[PDB]
């Protein structure tokens, strides 16, 4: 996979010429975000567990239909199903904030995910809803500075949520 | 853009939304003399749709400078206009003469009749007439029939239907249709099932068999696997194509089966550890770790965890995933 | 099919390796023999069914009950009589075939895979075979080197009936 | 399209015989049974659109996730479509019967339904729930032991024939699974 | 089917019977909850 | 694989409910068959080999053109793998036979079994008159007076014969 | 087909959200300055044949050898078919602009145009270098940086638009990259 | 895997005959030619790259846009990996002219080799263009009389020509 320094090293060999200088001034808003991207880290991974019990705890309370005889997730395996469903798409998004980008996202997650769940007839309207659960459950959780200090972090959270609409938008 | 429920719509992002979105209907008995905007709109929509967005230009155009002329008064649209033009060169040169038989059929199902023939028995009926009368009967075979005097009364355009329940061709042939429609950024010739000098759907649309209906467009659609058939009676070989079948002891072993798709790998992938191993990157016997790719796979349900990894940690794109 | 170029090809292919002079001279001994074993398989095609029916008379005066038993399996009857010749005439075919190609691919392929499935199922046994196939070893009435190559591949037949 | 008539003929065809009192001995108690399938046939076509009713609107009420919006019949195409998705399945049952043969049913809609449907996105699970409804819906009416309405027919025992159209339609859900 | 022991104020009161075969339904004494998931508070 | 007593279980797993009592005393009929189903399984498996070989013999003398060189079964390889699946086909039928549905005969062995057959190109109309034949040694087998008493299983036959004209209509 | 008036209609009913005013407003701010892309799109429109005349002639000064024996652009039937299929895709560029939405580029275009040029065999490193120069051609006259031709204007900033026509030609580039 | 010899033996046995006698001549024709196959292939192998480099060598002079920077064959990954595909099929089709035939040729490399170069996005014209730049360099030295008595081997190279022939269209 390539990451976020590789793609403008990935349009320096496709044009194939050598760097601009206005190609190297670009990636210190990278470290301008840099440590900033690292304490972003720590409010997702820390908080693993507690994004996929708080979100799964509202998804089938509006949406009784999965916890039905004859629902989806049925089975105790099916319901651990989705557990390991839930924390992957948020996981491959915690593999794509350290990135920069959404190439790996893209090759070990999403490519292969609409179909899947439609081959095995889990809905498409019920995965993105737990993209949703997380979507607002991670802006409240990464918002805040306990521990580190204080300043502009207004890109980020518009990355972040930069990439659970793009896994919204790539299983419906 | 990707969607079955997004906004409601399953066929609008399947590639078909200005086939349904036209209608192309003629409302004039006869072409009215003075405007030159209005009726060379409806000859150039047909020379892209009975030509399959094939690239007339005006260096042929010209060359067919009397057929949609006596259109204008004379003919009618889309039992002779068309007709006309599928006496031409130009339709002579992509359609009939650098593809086999079945192939100049099978293409002229999607330019004349917008459908797939299902089996053999409508390719019965169709060559029945070339091997005896000759190649204007062959092409007027389609014109008078009940197949072509229903569907459009004689003023509208030929469109696309292969896909509806009253067009009653198959459940085939939608999955036919969709190897024939790739977007609306295709040809006859810019279709990589078959180009102008190959045949689209030799063995399956013979068969009847049903197949993998990919969406266009997606992450890994520059897929097709390859034809050889397997046992010893029609001396074949093993080891091309996985089975369409998934009968046995592994069949019900673990769960419920299923057939993947697999677009294909390279050598930069293999390893866990991002990068190619320095050295001298082959075997011996200098082939590839999947030595052909655009492979599949059949596996059941409680092994498709591990092999969705092993797929996708190599650089492996997937079509789809049919049940079998 | 293993012949000697369909097995000196895929040693190549194993080592990745263009046809060198080791593979040159597999495929050259096939052309030194490929003169004798030619003769031997225009004589026995000449001399069938001289060799067949001469082969399924000797298999019943060897072993007489065959002839009297009653049921399907046996050549007490005019059906019984006419399959166990073409029976040799099956075996005496893949005989030929291997002269021409020059090893034992088409006897390989075409009988002997799955050969006990059929001889423990229909009753036959494997020993009417050695006595048709003995005949024909000892009176093809061949000599020298053409008679080398043609009993070659006959007990190449008893050993797999064995 | 084959026919039980006809399947006896290719029977008696790589066989290479002629027909004998052998095999005639079904066709023949066939014929003086095939009122008796009269008598089926056409209370199934005549209740219908009961059968049709209580496809969809049951199994909404089983799984109601599809009318939310976002579901799989939640626009009011796909709520029309689903009520005439199920109508064409039991129109060629109907036709599959009094030929006695399901190769019919296997041609024109059993070869190939599976492949259109996960490409049109619609659940398979949800669809042999709406299958298995019209199954005991289908087996009540020929044996005349449906509630709020009973029908006219004669009296005897259909059992064997009631067990074929339990013998299509799980034909008809497994083609989809 | 069984006359469900000696209600006390437990809201909870599974249904009975049910249909043709069928039962299972949890009463909170009249008013039927049965897997809604009322706690449902994300922490944004 | 299912047998009767897997169907209700998953017939009222989707629809919720308990086992309702109207059900199970035909089930407890099926107890009181119990004898008579072992017994029958027990006449089939021990004349295995006498019900294939007896019916491929009498499948090839009515049709020569398969032994017939150039034909399907003609070599020692497919002759072998047609005497297999002559078998396969005697084992999944008295599989169902001891199970009470045909749930594992046309999932396991008759799920594209036809189609098979036109891929290879084996006649597809030809090996539904060997089963029949097979049909007609396991059910005029199976009615025999001899090791049991005597006694009605009329009720038990037309099953063993409802899974052989099942494979009888899979294969064309 | 969407647009960005009727892109949020298929967000929202996700929501089922009866539309107060507070999402409303970027379509407020979109019916405030989309007289700057209105500015813009006839300062394409009317310049457009001139885009694709140095696109593939800014190509081969580069790319020598595709009018070499063994080209791709080498008869003439060879070239002018290349010059329609520039012409196509910025046609394609300029519906997304006025409508607001990434729809029409992926709907319509990159709904299979990546089997496409791989069926032609059209190289896609020079299918882009030709649309790398066809992204600097096109933010120029938005921009009026020109070192050749001024539009009349009026006096702001429109580059939140002048890349947005480059956030149009990225996702050209998502499947033939 | 066939050969030219088993070639018509698998004909001969789906008939169910034995050679005839104008079969027999028809390869004793074959092996008496055999000394010039066996000199064909020693002039192919004892110039086994000295071929591939100058055919590599003469495309790249003539075709300049893949060694282009951003090239298809341009990086050294994928360079000997453009030279690994032009080194197997001068291997494979001497492996298919020391046979006879060609049914070691297409099954072993070219089924559906050019379903594997529309995957990597491979221009296929200009490969097509490299086994005839392989083919010609190959009866130029079949044609050489050097080291050999002299005689005619004409129809040899012309089925020679026809095994890159063979190649070099089913890879576009
Ligand atoms: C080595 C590992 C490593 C980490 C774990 C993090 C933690 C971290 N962040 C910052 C530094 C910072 N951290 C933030 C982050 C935030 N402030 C906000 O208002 C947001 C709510 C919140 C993001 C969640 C900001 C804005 C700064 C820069 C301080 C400033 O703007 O003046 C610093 C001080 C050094 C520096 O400026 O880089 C450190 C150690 N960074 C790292 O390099
Ligand atoms: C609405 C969407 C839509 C499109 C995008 C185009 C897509 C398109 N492009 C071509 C076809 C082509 N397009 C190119 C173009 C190029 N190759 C290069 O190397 C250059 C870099 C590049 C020019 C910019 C070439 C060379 C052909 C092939 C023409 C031929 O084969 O002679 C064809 C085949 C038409 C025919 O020949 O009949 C089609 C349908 N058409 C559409 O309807
Ligand atoms: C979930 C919401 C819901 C409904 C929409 C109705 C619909 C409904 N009806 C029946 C069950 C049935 N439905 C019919 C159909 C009909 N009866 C007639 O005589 C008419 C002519 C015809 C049109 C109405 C029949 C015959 C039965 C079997 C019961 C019987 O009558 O014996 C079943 C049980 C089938 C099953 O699920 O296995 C359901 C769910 N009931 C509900 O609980
Ligand atoms: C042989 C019979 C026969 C059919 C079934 C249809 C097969 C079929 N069904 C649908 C299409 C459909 N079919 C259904 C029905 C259902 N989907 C569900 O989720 C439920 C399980 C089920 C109702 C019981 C729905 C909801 C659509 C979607 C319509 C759409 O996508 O616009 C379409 C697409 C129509 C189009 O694109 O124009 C086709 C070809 N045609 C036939 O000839
Ligand atoms: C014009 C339209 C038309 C029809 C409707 C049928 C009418 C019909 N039904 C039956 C006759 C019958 N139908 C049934 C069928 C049934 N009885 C039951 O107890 C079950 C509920 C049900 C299906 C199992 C039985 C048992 C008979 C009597 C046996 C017989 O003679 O067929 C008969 C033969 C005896 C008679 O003349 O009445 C006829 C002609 N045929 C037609 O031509
Ligand atoms: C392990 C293997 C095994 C079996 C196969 C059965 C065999 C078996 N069957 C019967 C007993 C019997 N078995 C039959 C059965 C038959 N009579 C017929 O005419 C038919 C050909 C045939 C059915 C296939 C009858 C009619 C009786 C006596 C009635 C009865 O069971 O009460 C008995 C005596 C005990 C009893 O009466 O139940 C036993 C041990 N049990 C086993 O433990
Ligand atoms: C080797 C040969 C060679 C060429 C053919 C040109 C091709 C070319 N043109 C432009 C770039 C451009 N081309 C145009 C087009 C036009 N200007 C107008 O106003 C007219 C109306 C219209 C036709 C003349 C515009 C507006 C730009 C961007 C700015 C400019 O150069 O004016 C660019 C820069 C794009 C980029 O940065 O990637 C290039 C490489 N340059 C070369 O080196
Ligand atoms: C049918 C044809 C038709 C149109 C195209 C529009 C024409 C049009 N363009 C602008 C207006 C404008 N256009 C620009 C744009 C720019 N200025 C620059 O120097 C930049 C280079 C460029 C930014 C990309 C700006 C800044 C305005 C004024 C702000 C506004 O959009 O209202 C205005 C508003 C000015 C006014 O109120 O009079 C109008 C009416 N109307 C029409 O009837
Ligand atoms: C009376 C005069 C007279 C000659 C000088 C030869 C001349 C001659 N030499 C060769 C051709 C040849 N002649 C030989 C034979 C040999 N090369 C060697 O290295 C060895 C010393 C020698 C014995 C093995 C070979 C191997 C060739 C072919 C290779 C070559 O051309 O170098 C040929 C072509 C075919 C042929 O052999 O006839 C001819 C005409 N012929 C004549 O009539
Ligand atoms: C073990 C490895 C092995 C070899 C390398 C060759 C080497 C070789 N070639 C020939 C013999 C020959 N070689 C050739 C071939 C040719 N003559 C020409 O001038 C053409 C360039 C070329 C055609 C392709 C011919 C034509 C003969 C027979 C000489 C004659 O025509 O009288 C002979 C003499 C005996 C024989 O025919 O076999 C030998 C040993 N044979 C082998 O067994
Ligand atoms: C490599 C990373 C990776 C991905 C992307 C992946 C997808 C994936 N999800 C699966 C199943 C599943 N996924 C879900 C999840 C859901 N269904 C719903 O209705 C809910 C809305 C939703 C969340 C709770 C369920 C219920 C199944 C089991 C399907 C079934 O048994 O019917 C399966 C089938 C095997 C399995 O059960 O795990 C795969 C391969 N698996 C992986 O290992
Ligand atoms: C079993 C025998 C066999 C077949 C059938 C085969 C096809 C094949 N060709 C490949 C690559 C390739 N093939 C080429 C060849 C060319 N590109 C050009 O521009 C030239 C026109 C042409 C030859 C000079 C190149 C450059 C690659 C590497 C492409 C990549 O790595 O993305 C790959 C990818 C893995 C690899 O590096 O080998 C496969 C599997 N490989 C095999 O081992
Ligand atoms: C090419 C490879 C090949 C072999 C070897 C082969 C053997 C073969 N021999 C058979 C029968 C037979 N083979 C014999 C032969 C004999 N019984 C005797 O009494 C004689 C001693 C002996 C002859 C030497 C008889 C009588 C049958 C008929 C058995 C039956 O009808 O049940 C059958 C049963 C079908 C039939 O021919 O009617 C097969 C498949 N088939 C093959 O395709
Ligand atoms: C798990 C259970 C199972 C099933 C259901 C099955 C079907 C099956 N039958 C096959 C072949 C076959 N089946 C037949 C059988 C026949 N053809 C005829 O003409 C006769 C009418 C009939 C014999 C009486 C033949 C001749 C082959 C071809 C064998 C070959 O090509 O090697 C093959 C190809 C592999 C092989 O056996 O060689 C499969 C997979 N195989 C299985 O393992």
């Amino acid at each position: 996979m390539l990451d976020a320094f590789a793609k403008v090293v990935a349009q320096a060999d496709a044009r194939g010429e050598f760097l601009s200088n206005t190609q190297i001034d670009a990636l210190s808003k990278m470290v301008k975000e840099g440590n900033q991207r690292l304490d972003i880290v720590n409010k997702v991974t820390s908080n693993a567990s507690a994004i996929v019990t708080n979100s799964a705890r509202a998804l089938f309370a509006e949406q009784p239909q999965l916890i039905q005889p004859g629902g989806n997730a049925y089975t105790s395996r099916r319901m651990a199903a989705c557990l390991r469903d839930m924390e992957i798409v948020l996981r491959y998004v915690s593999y794509a904030m350290i990135a920069g980008d959404s190439s790996v996202l893209d090759d070990r997650c999403l490519n292969g995910l609409r179909e899947t769940y439609q081959a095995l007839g889990t809905p498409g309207s019920s995965v993105a809803v737990a993209i949703q659960k997380m979507k607002d459950a991670s802006v409240a959780l990464a918002n805040d500075t306990t521990g580190t200090p204080i300043g502009d972090c207004s890109s980020l959270v518009a990355e972040l949520a930069g990439y659970f609409d793009r896994a919204a938008v790539s299983v419906v | 853009r990707l969607g079955t429920v997004s906004g409601n719509s399953s066929l609008d992002k399947l590639g078909l939304d200005k086939f349904l979105s036209e209608s192309n209907r003629a409302y004039t008995p006869r072409a009215q003399p003075g405007f030159s905007s209005e009726y060379e709109q409806i000859i150039s929509a047909t020379y892209k749709q009975l030509f399959g967005n094939a690239y007339i230009m005006d260096s042929e155009r010209a060359e067919m400078a009397k057929q949609e002329s006596m259109f204008r008064d004379g003919q009618l649209t889309l039992k002779d206009f068309c007709r006309a033009l599928a006496k031409t060169e130009q339709y002579k040169k992509r359609f009939f003469d650098s593809r086999p038989l079945y192939g100049a059929i099978e293409l002229n199902f999607k330019n004349i009749l917008g459908r797939t023939p299902d089996g053999l028995e409508h390719y019965r009926a169709k060559s029945a007439v070339y091997d005896t009368k000759g190649y204007e009967a062959f092409v007027d075979a389609f014109f008078d029939d009940g197949e072509y005097d229903e569907v459009y009364d004689d003023y509208t355009v030929p469109f696309y239907r292969g896909y509806k329940t009253e067009a009653n061709l198959s459940m085939a042939a939608f999955t036919h249709f969709f190897r024939m429609v790739r977007g609306s950024s295709t040809s006859d010739k810019a279709n990589p099932n078959s180009m102008q000098k190959d045949i689209p759907l030799n063995y399956y649309g013979i068969t009847k068999t049903p197949l993998a209906v990919i969406a266009p467009g997606a992450a890994g659609t520059a897929y097709t696997e390859s034809f050889a058939g397997t046992g010893s009676w029609q001396s074949g070989r093993a080891g091309l194509n996985a089975a369409r079948v998934a009968l046995g002891v592994p069949a019900t072993a673990n769960g419920k089966s299923f057939r993947v798709e697999v677009t294909g790998y390279t050598q930069p992938g293999f390893g866990i550890t991002a990068g190619t191993a320095v050295g001298k990157l082959y075997k011996a016997n200098k082939l590839s770790r999947y030595p052909r790719s655009n492979k599949s796979y059949v596996v059941g349900f409680d092994e498709l965890t591990p092999l969705y990894q092993r797929i996708t940690k190599n650089g492996g794109t997937i079509a789809s995933i049919t049940p079998l | 099919m293993k012949t000697p170029i369909t097995e000196a090809i895929a040693t190549a292919d194993n080592q990745g390796r263009f046809l060198s002079n080791t593979e040159l001279q597999a495929v050259n001994g096939r052309y030194q023999r490929a003169t004798a074993s030619l003769t031997a398989a225009k004589a026995l095609t000449g001399s069938a069914q001289r060799l067949i029916t001469g082969a399924a008379q000797a298999v019943y005066n060897k072993f007489p009950y065959t002839t009297q038993m009653p049921g399907p399996a046996y050549a007490s009857s005019a059906i019984g009589k006419a399959k166990c010749a073409r029976d040799i005439g099956y075996y005496l075919r893949m005989v030929t075939y291997c002269l021409v190609v020059g090893g034992t691919g088409p006897m390989d392929e075409y009988l002997v895979a799955g050969l006990e499935e059929i001889n423990r199922s229909f009753d036959l046994s494997p020993s009417w075979y050695i006595e048709a196939l003995q005949y024909i070893k000892n009176s093809h009435g061949l000599s020298g080197q053409v008679a080398n190559e043609a009993n070659a591949y006959i007990d190449y037949a008893i050993n797999t009936l064995s | 399209m084959l026919d039980a008539f006809s399947r006896v003929v290719v029977n008696s065809d790589a066989k290479a015989a002629y027909v004998g009192g052998s095999d005639l001995q079904a066709l023949k108690s066939f014929i003086a049974d095939g009122n008796k399938r009269l008598d089926a046939v056409n209370s199934i076509v005549s209740n219908a659109s009961c059968m049709v009713s209580d496809a969809v609107s049951g199994m909404i009420c089983e799984n109601p996730g599809l009318i939310s919006p976002g579901g799989n019949c939640y626009t009011n195409r796909r709520m029309a479509a689903c009520l005439r998705d199920g109508e064409i399945i039991l129109r060629y049952v109907s036709y599959a019967l009094l030929a006695g043969d399901a190769s019919v049913l296997e041609d024109r809609c059993l070869n190939g339904l599976k492949e259109t449907y996960i490409a049109l996105g619609v659940p398979t699970n949800s669809s042999i729930r709406a299958v298995s409804i019209m199954k005991a819906q289908a087996v009540a009416f020929i044996t005349n032991t449906a509630t709020e309405r009973k029908m006219s027919f004669a009296a005897g025992d259909c059992t064997s024939l009631a067990s074929e159209v339990a013998s299509y339609f799980d034909r008809v859900g497994a083609a989809i699974s | 089917p069984a006359l469900p022991f000696p209600v006390p104020k437990g809201d909870v009161t599974t249904t009975m019977v049910t249909d043709p075969t069928t039962g299972r339904l949890k009463l909170e004494f009249k008013v039927d909850g049965a897997a809604v998931s009322a706690y449902s508070d994300p922490r944004a």
